[PDB]
RNA sequence: GUGUGUCUGGGUGGUGG
């Protein structure tokens, strides 16, 4: 019932910020050496380092002033969060290529200042 | 007093239908009498004795 | 003819009622004494509400049904396979358990067959 | 049970659907074949489906897996080849159609009228009182919309008569088709929720049938499975004759039969009509029966009930006894238990207790564990299974000191029940000191008592702040 | 996806931890419980790291325990339709496709790809490779695919991927 | 033929201007239905019969498997063809196809494990497939055989049982154990099997291969006669008194006194057969 | 603001001398030097006249709104 | 006096004479599980399903069939754990 | 080298406090 195309979203999850891959990556790596720094807890899932190793593969950045930097810029323009970190954690190498990925951006966004923002953000990837 | 009665259809070809003394109540067992009802079945009774 | 042995009882937990699933009636069955409506009122009027509430729900005829948060509807579990659904109003998430009398439930379940919609809810 | 357990903050009451009844049932298809079994096979859709519950002791259901203990019944449904008046909601069925128009179908007085909407203001916030000055003010003839002048209702029993003044027998059918256009705000001001309860769900077109739980079986049957069976060959013959007969006589005796049959199902006390007298010389005990009397379904099941932990045998008196103290038998205190928690401050003096059994009076009689098993200790369990541990219950006899409500009947004042302190005596009675015989208003010819054993910790320890024989020396009254 | 979304618990806790800290392990508890779930909409949890608040401790009458009513944002797993994610392979069948996206297991069919991927079991590894090793969809590679479909069964986390559209891959 | 369409499941509709509209049937009707089920964000009513309409479930649910090969599986099927459905199930690793004729949404379920069942007075199994119309229970040796609920002569179990293995460990009921060879062996397991000299080690995984394994118990690793009798007191108080014993436990017994109604409970030592 | 009484009613005493009872029958740890007694309800009267109990009670008043009162906060019955 | 009072009041706080029968007791809104408690307990029930009536179950009568705690004596407050308290256990 | 099914549903009469 839901779908991402009409951006509609249920009640309890539209309110909701979405946070990059690059963000969660950071997130499980501050709660994985909080857990090295815990207090005598037990062995931990299977599925957490596995998830943990899945955002590490999926990363793209590292360094968190980059990552402070790029939440700054990609909120000035009226882009939805779930395609924001869509686009953040696949960036294309065009606007005619993110305009097929999702198809909620056709007719939102014009090709050249969607491919614009793209090169924009490909020239801050390091 | 000990009865069974069969079942249509081992280990169980037949389901126990006793009758037991009450719960509560003990006693002596004084007189036993077996007979035939009107239409010729088996019939008994069985008095129990109790000095209270 | 009265004795004290023709008259002591007891009982603390033995066969029920088929229809609810109180406890019977009579000492020659085992049954145990009926709480009745003005040892109910004697109970309030000491306010031992949690004597009341264990007499009455809990030492009597405990249970428990799960029931759709949607509608007041008792909802099919299966408790085994661990899936619980609510069929009628297509539902299979917001059930509840909710602890009654079994005469309770069977009293909702006339009142389903009168057509009455006993619909309860914890909202 | 992975479901959150709660409370029920409030009931909501209302008129099943039919639809809703449709959705609801298990019996897809309806119930249709009045046999009960085919073989000793119980037969599905027919009156022991084994979708609705279980059929035998150690059965399982198949709606849910449950057992006889776990399956709460699922309801079936029968569909009614004509709707039928639901004779217990015939008076409102009358009220509001006199209400309402005939053939408009609107309300004899409209809504928009500033000085009827300053009426209604009046009584807004309540339904039943809403709908009875509506009913006071009609009592109108004439529609706006069209002209036609309304007819006068009467009942005959079920049938209902529209007179005007043709008098006609107003069939279900009609009064289903004058209740399924009405619109909910007209449905509202007239004084009915219509997310609830809506004109068109009174008339009986789905019959619910309930659980095997509400009618069990022995091969005895309830009757009404009985009634279900009658209703069902009835609905059945109805369908064979509107296909194929067609007659309309026979029609509408074969509906005023159904009507005869559902009524009966569910009230059994129609004057004037015959009783649904069984072939064993028995009147039958409806819905109603069961839920109206002293002894029936809320005063007798809901209000009062049969407990368990509770004993009864003679008084005599006892002048050593204080005041708070009770005398009880040895085999009364070796029958109920008490189940204490255990902890590591008794666990020895549990142990011990376990390690006596039951066979000797102060021991114990179940034991249960940490997981909500329990274990019997007449059955001889090995010394493996009695080892406790702390957080394990067990059920031991009651002791001295035991707090026990004590209670004669009639129960009239708050002094008539009373928390009482258990001694132990030799004898079969229990024993009073005389001076509470006055607040029980007890004598010693013959008089029995009832006790009863708190059987949490929490019940005991407000049984003793509360109802102790010195705490309420002294009546409010 | 990875949604910062408030999600409310409750801790029933035995009054044995009713002691100096009682609070930490009301924490602990919800920590241990609230991880791994595989339940058909919320999924695997992590929120380990952020609570809002922790509620009044209810006395539930009659029983020992207590109610800890317990808000902190979260993250979620849950599926759904229409966009296209990051993904690394696992274990791959002979017609049916398995890739993983943490630890949730994702499936594809065959004959919804484009034809300019086919399916070669004389290869070595049995996988989906192409012939001229364009794009290998192998174990431990990246790949992007799109999801659109939803799945439980008997409170087993499931879903089915699809990858109809073109260009997707290593980009 | 005959036309079983069961609620549930989807449909597709072919002709007119309202082609590839899929939604889920809410109603069933003997042949003219003139449904009106919930499509894709339709905002019209279409009342259209089933007699044209073909059984497609929709995208990603799953399906229940009645006929055919998989009888009684749970499949989930992704593909929109005529003639080709793919599924990915449970019971059923090796991918195979099956036709859409035995997909739809019955009540046979295949997920699942454990029950235990009595074939002998001693040797017990373990069952395998949970279904109300095929009881299939397992045997060492490696098969699958079945059985059936009339033909099974239920006997309740012994909670006795205490498998026993050669590395000196202890363990009873409801407990986990590992082998220290085997092909999938060294998983969780629970025992519950009522002899000395074999253990079955239990996985609810898929059963066709791995999981399922036997092997001799060598190498696994941890981790009343007085009822009735006439019996006479001769020592104590209650000496001479004449009794049958009802209750009678290794050290102490239940005498039920000829005498008096008193049923006392005294110890084996005073106690003398006739 | 409070204003329900301070006085503590026999209802309110006997509700939470029962719950502590029962707190401390499954190994809730005391709050109050143990003689020596073993059962729960006597250790809570301990316990009570020590007015240590750790329980706050909540007063609902009839407007739908409620009053938080601790044990140590109210005044004993006797 | 007090219980005399009480009667007294009772019967007459709506204005009107509230009789102590089927008559005056169920026309008022105590709720419909209260009414079919006390009399006419089908009536009650049937006019309830008619009308939507809720019950809010805040009698003692209501939560005795659904065998909640009643807000009775013992059960008109709720107990929270003073967690403050319990730091200073041992 | 073990172990739970305990004839329900009505009616009539008598009795105890
Ligand atoms: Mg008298
Ligand atoms: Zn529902
Ligand atoms: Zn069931
Ligand atoms: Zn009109």
């Amino acid at each position: 019932e839901e779908d991402a195309s009409q951006l509609i979203f249920p009640k309890e999850f539209e309110t909701a910020e979405t946070l990059l891959n690059s963000e969660v990556h950071m997130l499980l790596e501050h709660r994985k050496q909080q857990n090295e720094s815990a207090e005598d807890e037990q062995e931990l899932s299977e599925v957490f380092m596995k998830t943990l190793n899945y955002t590490a593969r999926f990363s793209r950045f590292k360094n968190r002033e980059t990552i402070a930097s790029v939440r700054s810029l990609l909120l000035q323009k009226k882009l939805h969060k779930f395609e924001l970190a869509c686009l953040a954690n696949l960036c294309p190498e065009t606007a005619e290529e993110s305009k097929a990925l999702i198809p909620s951006l056709e007719g939102r966004f014009e090709d050249e200042e969607l491919q614009q923002i793209l090169d924009d953000i490909q020239t801050k990837r390091s | 007093i000990g009865k069974t009665v069969t079942l249509p259809e081992r280990r169980y070809t037949k389901r126990d239908c006793s009758t037991f003394l009450r719960t509560s109540e003990t006693g002596i067992v004084d007189q036993v009498m077996v007979t035939l009802n009107q239409e010729g079945y088996k019939f008994c009774k069985i008095r129990v004795r109790s000095v209270r | 003819k009265h004795m004290v042995d023709d008259k002591i009882h007891s009982r603390a937990r033995g066969p029920i009622q088929i229809l609810n699933r109180q406890p019977m009636e009579g000492r020659s069955r085992d049954g145990g004494l009926r709480f009745g409506e003005m040892e109910r009122d004697c109970q309030i009027a000491h306010g031992a509400a949690q004597f009341l509430r264990e007499r009455l729900f809990e030492a009597s005829d405990p249970y428990q049904v799960h029931v759709c948060n949607l509608c007041g509807i008792m909802a099919i579990a299966n408790t085994r396979t661990h899936t619980y659904e609510c069929r009628g109003c297509r539902n299979k998430t917001q059930i509840s358990l909710v602890r009654m009398p079994y005469a309770c439930k069977l009293l909702f379940q006339e009142l389903m067959s009168m057509s009455i919609a006993p619909r309860m809810m914890s909202v | 049970s992975a479901c959150p357990l709660r409370t029920i903050k409030r009931v909501q009451f209302g008129v099943l659907s039919p639809d809703e009844l449709k959705r609801m049932s298990v019996t897809e298809g309806g119930i249709k074949y009045p046999e009960t079994t085919e073989g000793g096979r119980p037969k599905l859709g027919g009156l022991m489906d084994p979708r609705q519950g279980v059929i035998e002791r150690t059965g399982r259901c198949q709606t849910c897996a449950g057992n006889m203990t776990e399956c709460p019944g699922h309801f079936g449904h029968i569909e009614l080849a004509k709707p039928v008046f639901h004779v217990g909601f015939l008076v409102k069925t009358m009220k509001v159609l006199r209400c309402v128009c005939f053939f408009c179908s609107k309300l004899l007085v409209d809504s928009n009228n500033p000085k009827i909407k300053d009426i209604l203001a009046k009584s807004k916030g309540q339904p039943k009182k809403r709908l009875t000055h509506v009913y006071d003010l009609c009592k109108k003839n004439i529609c706006g919309g069209c002209g036609r002048y309304q007819p006068r209702i009467r009942r005959s029993g079920l049938e209902l008569y529209a007179e005007w003044k043709k008098k006609i027998l107003l069939s279900p059918e009609r009064v289903h088709e004058i209740f399924k256009r009405i619109s909910d705000e007209e449905c509202f001001v007239l004084g009915m929720e219509p997310r609830y309860a809506r004109p068109e769900w009174m008339i009986v077109t789905v019959l619910p049938v309930p659980p095997l739980s509400v009618r069990p079986a022995v091969r005895n049957q309830d009757d009404l499975t009985h009634k279900l069976a009658d209703i069902v060959k009835i609905n059945n013959q109805l369908r064979r004759n509107e296909q194929n007969g067609a007659a309309a006589h026979v029609i509408a005796e074969d509906v005023k039969l159904l009507q005869f049959h559902v009524a009966t199902m569910v009230d059994n006390e129609l004057p004037g009509l015959p009783r649904a007298m069984q072939k064993s010389g028995r009147p039958l005990k409806s819905l109603k029966q069961r839920l109206k009397g002293k002894e029936g379904r809320v005063r007798g099941n809901l209000m009062g009930k049969r407990v368990d932990f509770s004993a009864r045998t003679v008084i005599t008196p006892d002048p050593n006894l204080s005041i708070d103290q009770v005398g009880v038998p040895r085999s009364i205190a070796a029958n109920m238990t008490f189940a204490e928690i255990v902890t590591p401050f008794n666990i020895d003096r549990l142990q011990e207790l376990v390690r006596r059994g039951n066979s000797q009076y102060p021991g114990a009689k179940y034991i249960i564990r940490d997981n909500g098993d329990r274990i019997d200790l007449r059955f001889h369990p090995k010394p493996s299974d009695l080892h406790l541990q702390t957080g394990y219950k067990v059920e031991r006899h009651m002791c001295d000191g035991d707090i026990v409500i004590f209670n004669r009947q009639p129960t009239l004042h708050k002094m008539s029940m009373m928390g009482h302190r258990v001694r132990i005596l030799p004898w079969s009675t229990f024993r009073l000191n005389l001076s509470v015989t006055t607040p029980y208003n007890a004598d010693f010819d013959g008089d029995e008592m009832n006790l009863h054993l708190p059987q949490s910790l929490e019940t005991r320890a407000e049984i003793q702040e509360l109802a102790m024989v010195p705490r309420m020396i002294v009546t409010p009254q | 996806m990875f949604y910062h979304i408030s999600l409310e618990h409750e801790i029933l806790l035995h009054p044995r931890y009713f002691g100096p800290n009682l609070l930490n392990t009301v924490k602990q508890k919800l920590f241990t419980e609230v991880e791994g779930t595989c339940t058909g909409k919320y999924g695997f949890v992590i929120a380990v790291t952020t609570i809002d608040n922790i509620g009044a401790g209810v006395i539930q009458p009659g029983r020992g325990f207590v109610l800890y009513p317990v808000k902190y944002k979260a993250i979620v797993f849950r599926p759904f339709k229409g966009e296209v994610v990051d993904a690394v392979v696992t274990q791959v069948n002979k017609v049916g496709l398995f890739t993983e996206i943490g630890p949730m297991s994702c499936f594809i069919s065959r004959h919804s790809i484009p034809s300019e991927m086919e399916f070669d079991p004389n290869s070595n590894p049995p996988c989906y490779k192409t012939m001229d090793e364009d794009i290998v969809i192998q174990q431990d590679d990246e790949i992007r695919l799109k999801i659109v479909g939803t799945r439980v069964d008997k409170n087993d986390i499931f879903a089915i991927g699809s990858l109809m559209d073109d260009y997707l891959g290593l980009v | 033929r005959e036309h079983n369409f069961q609620p549930g499941d989807n449909v597709e509709v072919c002709e007119g201007e309202l082609i590839n509209l899929q939604g889920k049937i809410l109603s069933v009707d003997g042949n003219k239905i003139t449904i009106m089920p919930k499509h894709e964000d339709l905002k019209d009513m279409l009342e259209f019969p089933a007699q044209e309409l073909r059984k497609y479930f929709k995208m990603g649910d799953h399906v229940k498997v009645i006929a055919g090969r998989f009888e009684g599986d749970t499949g989930l099927i992704v593909r929109v063809e005529e003639n080709f459905v793919i599924l990915f199930s449970d019971l059923t690793m090796h991918e195979l196809k099956v036709l859409p004729r035995d997909l739809q949404l019955c009540s046979e379920t295949a997920s699942g494990w454990g029950e235990l069942v009595q074939l002998d007075p001693q040797t017990v199994g373990v069952i395998v497939r949970l279904e109300r119309e095929t009881f299939q229970v397992l045997n060492m040796y490696g098969k699958v055989v079945t059985v059936r609920h009339q033909a099974v002569t239920r006997k309740k179990d012994n909670r006795f049982a205490v498998a026993l293995d050669s590395e000196q460990n202890n363990i009873h009921v409801k407990d986990i154990v590992k082998v220290i060879d085997g092909p999938h062996s060294g998983r969780e397991g629970e025992i519950r099997h009522l002899f000395r000299s074999f253990a079955f080690l239990h996985c609810k995984k898929l059963v066709e291969n791995g999981g399922m394994f036997v092997c001799k118990t060598r190498h696994l690793v941890l981790a009343n006669e007085l009822i009735g009798q006439t019996v006479r007191i001769s020592q104590g108080p209650y000496k001479g008194y004449i009794g049958v014993v009802k209750d009678a436990t290794e050290s102490t017994a239940r005498v039920e006194l000829h005498s008096t109604c008193q049923t006392i409970s005294v110890d084996r030592q005073r106690l003398t057969t006739v | 603001k409070r204003i329900t009484t301070p006085y503590m009613t026999k209802y309110e005493r006997a509700r939470v001398l029962g719950t502590r009872a029962l707190q401390i029958a499954m190994c809730a740890p005391v709050m109050v030097e143990l003689e020596g007694e073993t059962d729960p309800l006597l250790i809570a009267m301990k316990e009570l006249k020590a007015r240590k109990i750790p329980i706050i009670i909540r007063r609902y008043l009839p407007d739908g709104s409620y009053e938080d009162w601790g044990v140590d906060e109210l005044i004993i019955s006797d | 006096y007090r219980h005399l009072a009480l009667l007294c009041d009772t019967m007459t706080c709506r204005g009107h004479l509230m009789a102590i029968t089927r008559h005056g007791v169920n026309r008022q809104d105590t709720g419909p599980l209260m009414k079919c408690s006390f009399e006419e307990t089908v009536d009650v029930l049937m006019e309830a399903a008619a009308h939507g009536e809720s019950d809010p179950m805040k009698g003692v009568s209501e939560n005795i069939m659904l065998g909640q705690l009643a807000p009775a004596g013992t059960g008109c407050f709720d107990l929270l754990l003073d967690a403050e308290k319990c730091k200073y256990g041992m």
